[PDB]
RNA sequence: UAAAGAUGAGACGCGUUUUAGAGCUAGAAAUAGCAAGUUAAAAUAAGGCUAGUCCGUUAUCAACUUGAAAAAGUGGCACCGAGUCGGUGCUU
């Protein structure tokens, strides 16, 4: 329904290295991965691989001494995302 | 009204046959209760059938799948670090490089940035291009080059030095040690003399870097090293070696006298199991060899691509692949302009055709290098000005592209060298790039070692490791949050195998002190000699025992046989000349363990001060297990006192591979309760008669059998046949055996059988290879004696398949009894004789039978021959003796009457080679059953054995089939794996109730032990408390036990028990009885319903493809614009009764299908079926009428026509065809016309059964034509082979039989097969359509076949 | 004569797919002639949920009943026959 023609490992990469939150908000409307070949992957599984890929890049600028203010902002949108799922 | 009954077993890999019998041998027969929807309620069936299934697989390509995956995750990591570094000043340079370099995959019309992937306009990337047509002038510009450089570019080089890193084979640094030529080649002759001191090869001043290291043709710089060698062949030993070094394919069935071929390469990918079934033949001290032969081949092509010297640059890769693309350039000019000059018709098929393999198809096309050499050396060859083009070609160094397989060879420390000098050359310009360096080489360097493993977190079967802390691991924090002596003690608690006999003990390693002094013991054993004055050869005295193993295999590396001869027997006990038996001119073991530690420390007191073992044992532990410079170093500082720093240094550098199969205290720990010694004890020092290890387990007179028996205990029943020792295709056999015992328990009215009786038999013939044996056994053994018999007469291992002429080759072509020749053309008319006779034990072997000339020159001996032959051909049997042919077992038969006749010793002897079941896995087989069924306690804790579980020989069953001719076709039908099982249950039986003092050596359990010697008479016709004269322990079931000499002994024709007269054996109707049986129409054949599981596809990646029929291998990628898969795999089939939409006219025709379910879908269909299948067009779907459908669901038509589904449209034959028995008995004598094994004269009378039966053959035509018309239903084959057969009518008969026997591949079960009569091929007939099965009765079947639910499908989809 | 026997951990290099590396001239076009080519980025079973620097091709598996699942239950006996199993009493 408008929506580009990747993959799941492809669209892991291709959320990973947004900049802001809104930019993460584009680049999330605009893919998805079929889970099996009719049915499209639910909006939760999408939201925890972008939870853990904001999650690795999150942590490791702190294992560093590299100042992630956002990454913190984007974990923390799919963070509040992820809980307004789950406690419906 | 009987009650008592007994199981039989058969245990194959792919069939469990089994039965029941009763008290009186007869297999019952009872009205099963059948379930279902049909109109039939009951059928009897017999409790008689066969179980089989398909193979099971190994773990090992899951495995490599598994570690491939793992390996491009851990990958995808490290360029995520390295973006992470990266990211927040190249977030100042380009915002969107990454986002350019993540999604370059994409057409230009899905991406949301600029098409080019660099810098982002295209004027930039084709000046980038320009200037650096590889990576490498990138990489060797930001190398040189003092100027500040772009960001972008200083990504790209470290990103792909990061990416493609290199291999962690060298430890440290780089040194003239480990590195260059010479000193791998000087390792290589170490150790190869090293292997053979009695040949050194000298290398006193061969240059190797000079000579291995030149721009020369592989044959060029072998024939020029082999020249520099003084006196060495090019085909020897250890010019294959350098031409395995070089990267030819050497042959090594000439060093090692194989016979096979072995071909090995090491850039083929077959080299590690090729090297193990290398090593599985010719010794396992050759790996240090083998190996030693690679770290060569890497040196060498290492320096091969490195042809740039240093000085120049910091970065001798680079600029060597700068080299490698300017050859590249200008060969292609030179041979553009030498075709378009000289042969302009082939410009388009060598410069523009790409299916060909010129160099459209090496550049465009995915042909491979040497493809393309061998297309165009024949073009460069009918060229004039093509010289130096060929110079090259023959050099493998013509137009080489530089991403080859050849950069396997290349270190991690060359990238890592290239890494730090860019870092350093471009720091004044970005200072985070000099905080942040040794984080970056960190990126490079790390690497999880083996001990750690995966680092999960509580959810993989594979894992160990603990943490310390809880944190993320990353490369900057692993030792901080990994707990390694915990990771590391979880790691040995985890690979350390337990042993099989005492279990929850370790196996020690392979290269442990122990395990090495017991190989030594085990080897000095048995050997034994004689010497003049010493005519009664006897072993070693453990004296002697300690004073040669103190002497030679604490001096030699290897020991033969000359040094035991001179510096033991010549030297120190001081005889003349004496000779040694029992080894074969080289020991195999060897105490090479204490000569390397010997070299290490070179101190002959620490090592011989006996109470430092466990020092030792630790160390060589630790270096069995670990591979870890850092964890050797952690582990072994408790023992650095007792060493200096170099020795200590030189310890951490000796890795050991193998683990053994015997733990400690089985070779030191459990004792003997008579004596008070260990096995070891026994083994040094044993007294007269010096047991060897399984003479120590298997014996009753010691208690070794008792603790092992006791100790084996072990859980479920999923960890008795994990943890056992035997491929997975016998586990299966054993999974399901134990199951078909289970449920024939239920149907007995829940009571245990008496026994329960199991044959393990083996199908392993597979070739001809003990033939080479033969014929090389003929050779070395005449060329043992110097006679006239190879000359006259040319031996080959295919002639040799007669055994009387094997026997006329291996007499030297003389008759045995009598001092006369024999002719090689009379074999029909000269006879073979058995020395101890077929009344005594059944030894059909070639160590038994003699050949003669008249049977009757044996003189009258009922018993083992005269002593006329003994003392005459004294000297001949002496020469065949020490020619390796004829043995000192078969001399000793020889000479039982020199030594006065048979004893009962003898006797106790054949009995005890005819009962005992060696083999170890029937012995865990009986041990589960027996655990299983015997489970009841008394007051004593002892063990109520209700039932008896009893294994037999295969020779025994096979040795009643043939005696009593209960004959075996295993063509004609698979009835014979049950068949099996009934005689093994009948055998079995009628043996535990005729000789119950026998009870303790085939019946598991512990047993008293009787008196063997005391169970044998004296006199012939003395028979109270004695069981036989005639040790043969399948007599008994003979009318007519037959002399050598020529008598017939006639037993009674009912057999009783000696002792208590039970009627065990009546002659007049049991056989009638087992004949019976043997011939029923109706046997539980089942084939085991399989789930298919595995792969998604054939797994090759294709190309972009407008077919439909292509399942892409991704999601929303569109198969027309990728590639996808060829053909998916059915899980199992799904037959759906629902409406499907028929047309324009949107109708709900209601459909019943047949619909696969691929194993891709399977788990999305098992989620939600309903959903499943209506989003694949199916309305109106029922829940109840889901029927799953697996491989071989049976189904039956009409006229009980049968139909197993292999796929979901494709079905195969489910029927069998119940062949008269006499027709079985005419096809195997038929068939085996000449392969008797009989004397002439009842083979004379079977000749006159086919002679005279010869209309049977038609019978068996009317057979097959009758079921084939009837369930087979092939009407084009069958005339085609009645056509065929009438063809051949006039034939001789061993090979109208031999053909009939190809007929019955038409009418067996499973899939329809091409066969071939005398002339025809004749095609199989496919079942390509199920649409008849949807009308037909679905069988549901229990393990058994008994128990069976059977649905009346025409009666779905109704309403 | 008997006796590894399977199972597990770490790491390279290719290969294969897309995509980037300006195609030029003649021709309304088909087509023809010429130029050039060696490298890079990404993916590497589909995917999964516990979100790990983990798991995803082994082993296991008739049907029905109770169970979330490891699991536990469900099927009279004896004689005479035998073309894939029939007939005959006996308690039901």
């Amino acid at each position: 329904d408008g929506k580009l023609v990747v993959s799941k490992a492809h669209f892991g990469n291709m959320i990973r290295n947004c900049q802001s939150v809104e930019d993460f908000k584009k680049s999330f409307e605009r893919l998805t991965y079929y889970s099996s070949e009719n049915r499209e992957s639910t909006v939760r599984q999408r939201l925890k691989i972008a939870e853990k890929e904001y999650n690795f890049k999150a942590g490791v600028k702190e294992d560093l001494e590299i100042k992630n203010t956002t990454d913190k902002e984007i974990l923390d949108y799919v963070r509040n995302e992820l809980s307004k799922i789950d406690s419906k | 009204m009987d009650k008592k009954y007994s199981i039989g077993l058969d245990i194959g890999t792919n069939s469990v046959g089994w039965a029941v019998i009763t008290d009186e041998y007869k297999v019952p027969s009872k009205k099963f209760k059948v379930l279902g929807n049909t109109d039939r309620h009951s059928i009897k069936k017999n409790l008689i059938g066969a179980l089989l299934f398909d193979s099971g697989e190994t773990a090992e390509a899951t495995r490599l799948k598994r570690t491939a995956r793992r390996r491009y995750t851990r990958r995808k990591n490290r360029i995520c670090y390295l973006q992470e570094i990266f990211s927040n000043e190249m977030a100042k340079v380009d915002d969107s490089f990454f986002h350019r370099l993540e999604e370059s995959f994409l057409v230009e019309e899905d991406k949301k940035h600029e098409r080019h992937p660099i810098f982002g306009n295209i004027v930039d990337e084709v000046a980038y291009h320009e200037k650096y047509p590889t990576i490498y002038h990138l990489r060797k510009k930001l190398v040189d080059s003092t100027d500040k450089a772009d960001l972008r570019l200083i990504y790209l080089a470290l990103a792909h030095m990061i990416k493609f890193r290199g291999h962690f084979l060298i430890e440290g640094d780089l040194n003239p040690d480990n590195s260059d030529v010479d000193k791998l080649f000087i390792q290589l002759v170490q150790t190869y003399n090293q292997l053979f001191e009695e040949n050194p090869i000298n290398a006193s001043g061969v240059d190797a870097k000079a000579i291995l290291s030149a721009r020369l043709s592989k044959s060029r710089r072998l024939e020029n090293l082999i020249a520099q060698l003084p006196g060495e062949k090019k085909n020897g030993l250890f010019g294959n070696l350098i031409a395995l070094s070089l990267g030819l394919t050497p042959n090594f069935k000439s060093n090692f006298d194989l016979a096979e071929d072995a071909k090995l390469q090491l850039s083929k990918d077959t080299y590690d199991d090729d090297l193990d079934n290398l090593l599985a033949q010719i010794g396992d001290q050759y790996a240090d060899l083998f190996l030693a032969a690679k770290n060569l081949s890497d040196a060498i092509l290492l320096s091969d691509i490195l042809r740039v010297n240093t000085e120049i640059t910091k970065a001798p890769l680079s600029a060597s692949m700068i080299k490698r693309y300017d050859e590249h350039h200008q060969d292609l000019t030179l041979l553009k302009a030498l075709v378009r000059q000289q042969l302009p018709e082939k410009y388009k098929e060598i410069f523009f055709d790409q299916s060909k393999n010129g160099y459209a198809g090496y550049i465009d096309g995915g042909a491979s290098q040497e493809e393309f050499y061998k297309f165009i050396k024949p073009i460069l060859e009918k060229m004039d000005g093509t010289e130096e083009l060929l110079v090259k070609l023959n050099r493998e160094d013509l137009l080489r592209k530089q991403r080859t397989f050849d950069n396997g060879s290349i270190p991690h420390q060359i990238h890592l060298g290239e890494l730090h000098a860019i870092l350093r050359r471009q720091e004044d310009f970005y200072p985070f790039l000099k905080d942040n360096r040794e984080k970056i080489e960190k990126i490079l360097t790390f690497r999880i070692p083996y001990y750690v493993g995966p680092l999960a977190r509580g959810n993989s079967r594979f894992a160990w490791m603990t943490r310390k802390s809880e944190e993320t691991i990353t490369p900057w924090n692993f030792e901080e949050v990994v707990d390694k002596g915990a990771s590391a003690q979880s790691f040995i608690e985890r690979m350390t195998n337990f042993d099989k006999n005492l279990p929850n003990e370790k196996v020690l390693p392979k290269h442990s002190l122990l395990y090495e002094y017991f190989t030594v013991y085990n080897e000095l054993t048995k050997v034994k000699y004689v010497t003049e004055g010493m005519r009664k050869p006897a072993f070693l005295s453990g004296e002697q025992k300690k004073a040669i193993v103190d002497l030679l295999f604490k001096t030699n590396r290897k020991v033969t046989v000359k040094q035991l001869k001179e510096d033991y027997f010549k030297k120190i006990e001081c005889f003349d000349s004496v000779e040694i038996s029992g080894v074969e001119d080289r020991f195999n073991a060897s105490l090479g363990t204490y000569h390397d530690l010997l070299k290490i420390i070179k101190d002959k007191d620490f090592l011989d001060n006996e109470e430092n073992e466990d020092i030792l044992e630790d160390i060589v532990l630790t270096l069995t297990l670990f591979e870890d410079r850092e964890m050797i170093e952690e582990r072994l500082k408790t023992y650095a006192h007792l060493f200096d720093d170099k020795v200590m240094k030189q310890l951490k550098r000796r890795r050991y591979t193998g683990w053994g199969r015997l733990s400690r205290k089985l070779i030191n720990g459990i004792r003997d309760k008579q004596s008070g010694k260990t096995i070891l004890d026994f083994l040094k020092s044993d007294g007269f008669a010096n047991r060897n290890f399984m003479q120590l387990i298997h014996d009753d007179s010691l208690t070794f059998k008792e603790d092992i028996q006791k100790a084996q205990v072990s859980d479920s029943l999923h960890e008795h046949i994990a943890n056992l020792a035997g491929s997975p295709a016998i586990k299966k056999g054993i999974l399901q055996t134990v199951k078909v015992v289970d449920e024939l328990v239920k149907v007995m009215g829940r009571h245990k059988p008496e026994n329960i009786v199991i044959e393990m038999a083996r199908e392993n013939q597979t070739t001809q290879k003990n033939s080479r044996e033969r014929m090389k056994r003929i050779e070395e053994g005449i060329k043992e004696l110097g006679s006239q018999i190879l000359k006259e007469h040319p031996v080959e291992n295919t002639q040799l398949q007669n055994e009387k002429l094997y026997l006329y080759y291996l007499q030297n072509g003389r008759d045995m009894y009598v001092d006369q020749e024999l002719d090689i053309n009379r074999l029909s008319d000269y006879d073979v004789d058995h020395i101890v006779p077929q009344s005594f034990l059944k030894d059909d072997s070639i160590d038994n039978k003699v050949l003669t000339r008249s049977d009757k020159n044996r003189g009258k001996s009922d018993n083992v021959p005269s002593e006329e032959v003994v003392k005459k051909m004294k000297n001949y049997w002496r020469q065949l003796l020490n020619a390796k042919l004829i043995t000192q077992r078969k001399f000793d038969n020889l000479t039982k009457a020199e030594r006065g006749g048979l004893s009962e010793l003898d006797k106790a002897g054949f009995i005890k080679r005819q009962l005992v079941e060696t083999r170890q896995i029937t012995k865990h087989v009986a041990q589960i059953l027996d655990s299983r069924m015997n489970t009841k306690y008394d007051e004593n804790d002892k063990l109520i054995r209700e039932v008896k579980v009893i294994t037999l020989k295969s020779k025994l069953v096979s040795d009643f089939r043939k005696d009593f001719q209960f004959y075996k076709v295993r063509e004609i039908n698979n009835y014979h794996h049950a068949h099996d099982a009934y005689l093994n249950a009948v055998v079995g039986t009628a043996l535990i109730k005729k000789y119950p003092k026998l009870e303790s050596e085939f019946v598991y359990g512990d047993y008293k032990v009787y008196d063997v010697r005391k169970m044998i008479a004296k006199s012939e016709q003395e028979i109270t408390a004695k069981y036989f004269f005639y040790s043969n322990i399948m007599n008994f079931f003979k009318t007519e036990i037959t002399l050598a000499n020529g008598e017939i002994r006639k037993r009674p024709l009912i057999e009783t028990n000696g002792e208590t007269g039970e009627i065990v054996w009546d002659k007049g109707r049991d056989f009638a009885t087992v004949r019976k049986v043997l011939s029923m129409p109706q046997v539980n054949i089942v084939k085991k319903t399989e789930v298919q599981t595995g792969g998604f596809s054939k797994e090759s990646i294709l190309p972009k493809r407008n077919s439909d029929k292509l399942i892409a291998r991704k999601k929303d990628w569109d198969p027309k614009k990728y590639g996808g898969f060829d053909s998916p795999t059915v899980a199992y089939s799904v037959l759906v009764v629902a409406k499907v939409e028929k047309g324009k006219s949107k109708k709900l025709k209601s459909v019943k299908e047949l619909l696969g379910i691929t194993i891709m879908e399977r788990s999305s269909f098992e989620k939600n079926p309903i959903d499943f299948l209506e989003a694949k067009g199916y309305k109106e779907v029922k829940k109840d009428l889901i029927i799953k459908l697996p491989k071989y669901s049976l189904f039956e038509l009409e006229n009980g026509r049968k139909r197993m589904l292999a796929s979901a449209g494709e079905l195969q034959k489910g029927n069998e065809l119940a062949l008269p028995s006499k027709y079985v008995n005419f096809l195997y004598l038929a068939s085996h016309y000449e392969k008797l094994k009989g004397s002439p004269e009842d083979n004379e009378q079977k000749q006159l059964f086919v002679e005279q039966h010869k209309h049977y053959l038609d019978e068996i035509i009317e057979q097959i034509s009758e079921f084939s018309k009837r369930v087979i239903l092939a009407d084009a084959n069958l005339d085609k082979v009645l056509s065929a057969y009438n063809k051949h009518r006039d034939k001789p008969i061993r090979e109208q039989a031999e053909n009939i026997i190809h007929l019955f591949t038409l009418t067996n079960l499973g899939a329809p097969a091409a066969f071939k009569y005398f002339d025809t091929t004749i095609d199989r007939k496919r079942y390509t359509s199920t649409k008849e099965v949807l009308d037909a009765t679905l069988i549901h079947q229990s393990i058994t076949g008994l128990y069976e639910t059977r649905i009346d499908l025409s009666q779905l989809g109704g309403d």
